[PDB]
C-alpha cells in the first residue's frame, strides 16, 4: 500500500509528511555524503552539529497569484539566518553542506496550475544593465526573502526577466537540471535531495551560493469560480551532512 | 643523418588533426580531481532528458506563454496543433535537442514527444497525436491524420503521454538544416472526443510539450551553430 | 546492437507510453512501445560526440596585433604596439565559448597553436624575416615596459620564439587553482559590498605578451597574431541550458537590452505546418 | 609513441565509451518501472 | 596461368562458336576454339585496371581565385573576391567525371591536395607570405559574409591554413547520406511539380571557402585555388555506357544542341580498309 | 631530436603518388553499407560484355 | 604502419584480385555450356 | 603520502612547539604538533622545484 | 627515403623544451668530481630552513 | 634513444628524488628530538 505518493521524512528534531508526492529527485543521482580523506586538503578537523544544523527550516510564505513571475532564492544563503545552522556559518571560515527542499502547494480539484521547482548548481546571474556591469553581493544575498522575478529592476540588482533564467538560457531548458513538477491536478509537493556540488572541496558560505532553488509558475493559476484568486507557497529546506572547518572571529559581511 | 623527403601538407595547420606536443609547463603538477556529481560523456547522454518546445510560437517577442499550448472546452472533431519536423528550426530550435542537432550534420533515429495536461482534476478529455510519414501533406482533418502514426490520449491520473516518431526513412540519415529530399513528416493533435470542465470551473486549460532523443539516436560530422555569432571580440 | 526489436500487437494492462512528468525523469520510451517494429542494428557507436571530441579542435581563442617599427621616440611602448599583450581568457571570442558554457566545470589540458602573418601597408621594399617571441607571464611576475625590457630574458618564464609566416604550438597542462576551471561561478572574491561578481575574479591566470625580436627597417611592418586553442584531455560536470541571447563581456553572463526575441515566430496559427 | 615526457603533451583522449544518462534523465529516488504505473 | 593452351585439328558436332546473342550472354569464345593454338602463359595480373587504381590518383576538380586587397569600402567581399566559396561537387571538371559516371553508385574516401600558386598583375615590390585558410562549410552552417567574420573563428568546422605556394592535404571519409554516392538519379527531391530534377538535389554536400589571412600589403596580389581529388577505398556498382556527348551542366545528362556526330564517318565504302 | 637528411623530390606533388594523410572529420561514422547487386572490380571485368560496332559509318 | 587514427587516413586500397565476369556477361537464368547449342 | 595525519587533543609533559634557536636547528614541527587535524594525503612530489628544473630552461 | 610530414611548430624554440643536441666538444674529458658537503637536491629542502622576518618594517 | 655519443648532449637529467633537508635545517652535533627539552 506503499505509493510514490505519501512520504515521510524525519530530519534532525523535525518530521514532514506529504500525501500527495510525485516521487522525489535526487541531484545527479547522488545523494550527500561527508567529505572524503582522499578528497581534503585544509588540515582542520571539521565540525558536524549533526541534528542541531540538519534539520528542517520552513522560510516564509510566497502566494501565487496570476500574475506571479516566479521567485529565486540561493543557497546558503537562504538559511543565513536559521538556528545554528546560520551561527556555524558566519563563525567558520569554510563549510559544506547538502540539502533537503520540500515546496508545497496544494489547492483542490477545481484549480489548474502548475510550478517548475529547479536546483541550478552555480546559477551566475546577469545584470539588467548589459555590457560588464556586475551585480552587487547584496543583490545576490536576498537571505530567506529570496528574489521576486516580478519585483522591479533595482540598481546594482541582477535582471529579473523569466523567459532567460537571469542569465541568457531558455526557461524551456531548465529542465536539463534536476528538477520536478508541482501541478495541482497531481502533486502538492516537490521535493529535490541536494548532493554538494562544488570544484573545490570545501569553500567560504558566503562569498559563494553552490545552487539557485528557483519555483516559476509556467502554466499559470486558475482557479474556481469565485474563488480567492491566490495560493500560498512554502518552502521547507534542511540542511543535510553540513560540515564547518576553521573556526574563528566570526564574519562581518555587506549590509 | 637518415635520409628522408617531405609530402604535400608539410607545414599545414588543420585545426582537427591530433598529434604531441612539447609541454611549456616542464614538470608541473596539475590539482588533483576531487568527486564531483553529474559528469558527462557524450553528448548522447543528454540529448535524452527532455525539455519543453515552445509549441505556441504565435507571440510577437519571446513569453512564457508559447511554452502553454491551449485546449478549449466542447470543441470536438478540431486541431489542437500543427507543426512540421525540422528539428533544427522552428519550434525544436530553441530546444536542447534543436540546439545540439545544430552542431552537427546529420542525423537519424526516433524522436519522443510527449504532452503533460495541466487541466483541473475533475475535467476529462480525449486527444489523438498523429505522426505522418514524408510524402503526404500536414493532414488537414483528423480523418486524414488519423490514417498514420497515431496514439489515442486518455486524460487521467497518470498526467504525461510520450508518443515516440519512430524513425520512418529511405535514407538513413537526414540533414539538420531543413532539407526536402530529407524531411521527415508532420505531427498535429485533434480533439478525439472533446475537452470537459466540471462545473465552477472555466476557461482555456493547457498541455505543456516536451521533446527528448530515443537511445536509437546517431548525430554525425560536427559543425558550427547558426544559433550564435558576433561582431566585435568581447572584453573584461 | 539492435536499434530496434521486432515487436508485434499489444493489448495489455501494462502501458509503458503513459508517465507523470511532474517526477523530473525522461522515461525511456522507444518506438516499439507504442506501434509494431522489425528488427534493425544500430551501426554506429557515438564517436563524434565525446566530449573530448566535441570540445577537441582547434578554435580562433584571440587576435591580436603588434608592429615593428622605430621606437625612437616612442613614450609608451605598450601604447605603439611595440608589443602587446593578451589578459589570458577564453570567453572572449563567442564560438568556443557556447560550447564550453554548456557545462558548468571543465577540466583539459590546453594546445596552442599561433599564427604570425605580417602586413605592409604603406608601399614598401624588402622584408626581412621577422621573429616573434611568445611570452608567457604569469600572475606576480614583472609586467614589460618596453619592447626590450629585461623581462625578455625570460629565465624562468616558458617562452616560445618563431618566425612571422610560420606557426608556433606548444601544449599547456590544466593551470587551474581548483579541481576544474568554473565556467560559472555565483560568488565574490570576498564580502565586500562593491567586490566584482563572476569568473573573471576566478579565472586569474595571468597574461601572455607577444613582441618583435627584430630591431627596425625603414618601413614598418604590421603583425597580427592569431591564438588557436585546442583542449586534450577533457572531463566535463553538470550540463546546462545552452545560451540563447548575445554575449556582452568576458565573464558575465549578461546579455543586451532590448535584444531580439529569441524564439521564430509562426508565419500561420499554432495549427500550421 | 610519446615522443616527450610531460602528460599534458599527449594527443587527444580515446572515447569514453562511458555513457550512462540515467543521471540525468531519471534521477528519481524511488525507481519507476516503464510499464507499471507513474503514481500508485 | 595459360594465355592460351595448346589446341589441334577438330572435326566435332560440338560447335562452340554459334550462339545466339538474342539471349543477352557474352559466351566465353576462345582463339582456341576456332584455330590451333600453342601454349602461351599470361604473365599478367590485370593490376592497373583495379577501380580503386583507376579512381585512385588525383584530378585537378577546381580552380577558383580570391585576392588580398585593401577592403576598405568594399560592400561585398564575396563579390570582390576577397574570399570565395566553392559549392562542393565532383563533376563540375569534365575529365574525371566522365571516369567516374562509367558507373552508376560509387563509394569511396577523398584525398585533396590544395595547391595555391600567387599572381601579381599589377608592376610590384616586396610580397609579404599569404597564408591561406581553408574551410569546410557544411549544409546548415552560418556561410561568411566578410572575409574575417566570426565565421572564421570556425571552433566547431575543420579549417586547414597553409601558405601560398605550398599545398595542403588532408582526406575525409565518405560523407554520403546513403551507403554510396549516386553518380545518377533518375527521380525528384519530392513529388512538385516544378522541382529539380537530377543529382544536384541529392548531393547536397554544401560547400568550401577560402580566404587569405594576411591583411593588405601596398600592391594586391592574385591567389588562385586548385582543388585536387583522389578517391581511395573505391566501391563502385552497375558499370553503363560512357560518355559520349559532351556536357553542359553539374548534375545533367543533358548535352548541347546541334552537337557534331559523335561516330567518324568512313573516307570511302564499308568495304574500305 | 633524430638527425635527418632531406632528398631531391622533398615538397613535391605527384598526382599518382599514394600515402596517408590526417583525416579533416575525425571519428565520423560513415553509413552502413548495403547490399547492390553489380559490383565492378576490374575494368577487365567489363570489356568482356560485347557491344554492337557501328560498321555502317558511311552515314 | 598507419600513423593516423582513423580509417579514411590510410593509403589507397590493393587489389581486389576479385574479378568475375559472369554478372556482366552471362547472366542468363538457365546456364549455357560453351559447345551445346545455343537454342534447343 | 600523508600531508597531516589525524590528530586529537593533547595534555602532555611532552612539548614539541617550546625549542631553543640558538642551536642553530629548525625543528621540524607541524600543524598536528598544535591543533587537532584530520588525514590529507599529498598529491604532489616536488617534481618542478628539482634544481634540474630550476636552472634547465 | 623515408616519406615525412612536418607539423606546425617545426622550427620553433621553445625555452622550455628538453631535447638533444650535437657536443660541440667532442671526447672531451671533464674533470672529476670531488666531494663537497651541502649538496641541494630541491629548493623545497632549503626552504624549511628559518630565517628572520624584518616584521618591525616601520624604518 | 641517445643520437650522440656524447654524455653532454643528452637531455635534462630526471628528478633527483633525493630531499633530504636535515643537513641545512638540523645540522646539530647531538641529535634533538622533537617534545624533549631542546637544552637539558
Ligand atoms: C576556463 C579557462 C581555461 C583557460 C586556459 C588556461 C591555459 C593556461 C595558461 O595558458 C598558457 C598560454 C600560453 C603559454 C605559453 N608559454 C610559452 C608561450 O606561451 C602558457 C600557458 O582559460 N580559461
Ligand atoms: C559524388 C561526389 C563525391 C564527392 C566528394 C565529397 C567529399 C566530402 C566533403 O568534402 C570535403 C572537402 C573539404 C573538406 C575540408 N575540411 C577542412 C578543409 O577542407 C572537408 C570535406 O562529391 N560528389
Amino acid at each position: 500500500g506503499y505509493s510514490d505518493r505519501v512520504q515521510q521524512i524525519t530530519l534532525g528534531n523535525s518530521t514532514i509528511t506529504t500525501q500527495e508526492a510525485a516521487n522525489a529527485v535526487v541531484c545527479y543521482a547522488e545523494w550527500p555524503e561527508y567529505l572524503p580523506d582522499v578528497d581534503a586538503s585544509d588540515v582542520n578537523k571539521t565540525s558536524k552539529p549533526d541534528t542541531s544544523v540538519c534539520r528542517f527550516y520552513t522560510l516564509d510564505s510566497k502566494t501565487w497569484t496570476t500574475g506571479s513571475k516566479g521567485w529565486c532564492w540561493k543557497l546558503p544563503d537562504a538559511l543565513k539566518d536559521m538556528g545554528v545552522f546560520g551561527q556555524n556559518m558566519f563563525f567558520h571560515s569554510l563549510g559544506r553542506s547538502g540539502y533537503t527542499v520540500h515546496v508545497q502547494c496544494n489547492a483542490t480539484k477545481f484549480h489548474s496550475g502548475c510550478l517548475l521547482v529547479v536546483v541550478i548548481p552555480e546559477h551566475q546571474l546577469a545584470s539588467h544593465e548589459g555590457g560588464n556591469v556586475s551585480v552587487k553581493y547584496t543583490f545576490t544575498h536576498p537571505g530567506e526573502r529570496g528574489i521576486d522575478l516580478s519585483s522591479a529592476n533595482e540598481v546594482g540588482g541582477p535582471v529579473k526577466d523569466v523567459l532567460y533564467n537571469m542569465n541568457g538560457t531558455l526557461l524551456g531548458n531548465l529542465l536539463i537540471f534536476p528538477h520536478q513538477f508541482i501541478n495541482l491536478r497531481t502533486n502538492n509537493t516537490a521535493t529535490i535531495v541536494i548532493p554538494y556540488i562544488n570544484s573545490v572541496p570545501i569553500d567560504s558560505m558566503t562569498r559563494h551560493n553552490n545552487v539557485s532553488l528557483m519555483v516559476i509558475p509556467i502554466a499559470p493559476l486558475t482557479v474556481p469560480t469565485g474563488a480567492t484568486p491566490s495560493l500560498p507557497i512554502t518552502v521547507t529546506i534542511a540542511p543535510m551532512c553540513t560540515e564547518f572547518s576553521g573556526i574563528r572571529s566570526k564574519s562581518i559581511v555587506p549590509q | 643523418g637518415l635520409p628522408t623527403t617531405t609530402l604535400p601538407g608539410s607545414g599545414q595547420f588543420l585545426t582537427t588533426d591530433d598529434r604531441q606536443s612539447p609541454s611549456a609547463l616542464p614538470n608541473y603538477e596539475p590539482t588533483p580531481r576531487i568527486h564531483i556529481p553529474g559528469k558527462v560523456h557524450n553528448l548522447l547522454e543528454i540529448i535524452q532528458v527532455d525539455t519543453l518546445i515552445p509549441m505556441n510560437n504565435t507571440h510577437t517577442k519571446d513569453e512564457v506563454n508559447s511554452y502553454l499550448i491551449p485546449l478549449n472546452a466542447n470543441r470536438q472533431n478540431e486541431q489542437v496543433f500543427g507543426t512540421n519536423l525540422f528539428i533544427g528550426d522552428g519550434v525544436f530550435k530553441t530546444t536542447l535537442l534543436g540546439e545540439i542537432v545544430q552542431y552537427y550534420t546529420h542525423w537519424s533515429g526516433s524522436l519522443r514527444f510527449s504532452l503533460m495536461y495541466t487541466g483541473p482534476a475533475l475535467s476529462s478529455a480525449k486527444l489523438i497525436l498523429a505522426y505522418t510519414p514524408p510524402g503526404a501533406r500536414g493532414p488537414q482533418d483528423r480523418r486524414e491524420a488519423m490514417l498514420g502514426t497515431h496514439v489515442v490520449w486518455d486524460i487521467g491520473l497518470q498526467s504525461t503521454i510520450v508518443m515516440t516518431i519512430p524513425w520512418t526513412s529511405g535514407v538513413q540519415f537526414r540533414y539538420t538544416d531543413p532539407d526536402t529530399y530529407t524531411s521527415a513528416g508532420f505531427l498535429s493533435c485533434w480533439y478525439q472526443t472533446s475537452l470537459i470542465l466540471p462545473p465552477e470551473t472555466t476557461g482555456q486549460v493547457y498541455l505543456l510539450s516536451f521533446i527528448s532523443a530515443c537511445p536509437d539516436f546517431k548525430l554525425r560530422l560536427m559543425k558550427d551553430t547558426q544559433t550564435i555569432s558576433q561582431t566585435v571580440a568581447l572584453t573584461e | 546492437t539492435v536499434a530496434s526489436i521486432s515487436s508485434g500487437p499489444k493489448h495489455t494492462q501494462k502501458v509503458p507510453i503513459l508517465t507523470a512528468n511532474e517526477t523530473g525523469a525522461t522515461m525511456p520510451v522507444l518506438p516499439s512501445d507504442s506501434i509494431e517494429t522489425r528488427t534493425t542494428y544500430m551501426h554506429f557507436n557515438g564517436s563524434e560526440t565525446d566530449v573530448e571530441c566535441f570540445l577537441g579542435r582547434a578554435a580562433c581563442v584571440h587576435v591580436t596585433e603588434i608592429q615593428n617599427k622605430d621606437a625612437t621616440g616612442i613614450d609608451n611602448h605598450r601604447e605603439a604596439k611595440l608589443f602587446n599583450d593578451w589578459k589570458i581568457s577564453l570567453s572572449s571570442l563567442v564560438q568556443l565559448r557556447k560550447k564550453l558554457e554548456l557545462f558548468t566545470y571543465v577540466r583539459f589540458d590546453s594546445e596552442y597553436t599561433i599564427l604570425a602573418t605580417a602586413s605592409q601597408p604603406d608601399s614598401a621594399n624588402y622584408s626581412s624575416n621577422l621573429v616573434v617571441q611568445a611570452m608567457y607571464v604569469p600572475p606576480g611576475a614583472p609586467n614589460p615596459k618596453e619592447w626590450d625590457d629585461y623581462t625578455w630574458q625570460s629565465a624562468s618564464n616558458p617562452s616560445v620564439f618563431f618566425k612571422v609566416g610560420d606557426t608556433s604550438r606548444f601544449s599547456v597542462p590544466y593551470v587551474g587553482l581548483a579541481s576544474a576551471y568554473n565556467c560559472f561561478y555565483d560568488g565574490y572574491s570576498h564580502d565586500d559590498a562593491e567586490t566584482q561578481y563572476g569568473i573573471t575574479v576566478l579565472n586569474h591566470m595571468g597574461s601572455m605578451a607577444f613582441r618583435i625580436v627584430n630591431e627596425h627597417d625603414e618601413h614598418k611592418t604590421l603583425v597580427k597574431i592569431r591564438v588557436y586553442h585546442r583542449a586534450k584531455h577533457v572531463e566535463a560536470w553538470i550540463p546546462r541550458a545552452p545560451r540563447a541571447l548575445p554575449y556582452t563581456s568576458i565573464g558575465r553572463t549578461n546579455y543586451p537590452k532590448n535584444t531580439e526575441p529569441v524564439i521564430k515566430k509562426r508565419k500561420g496559427d499554432i495549427k500550421s505546418y | 609513441i610519446n615522443y616527450y615526457k610531460d602528460a599534458a603533451s599527449t594527443s587527444s583522449a580515446g572515447q569514453s565509451l562511458s555513457m550512462d544518462p540515467s543521471k540525468f534523465t531519471e534521477p528519481v529516488k524511488d525507481l519507476m518501472l516503464k510499464g507499471a504505473p507513474a503514481l500508485n
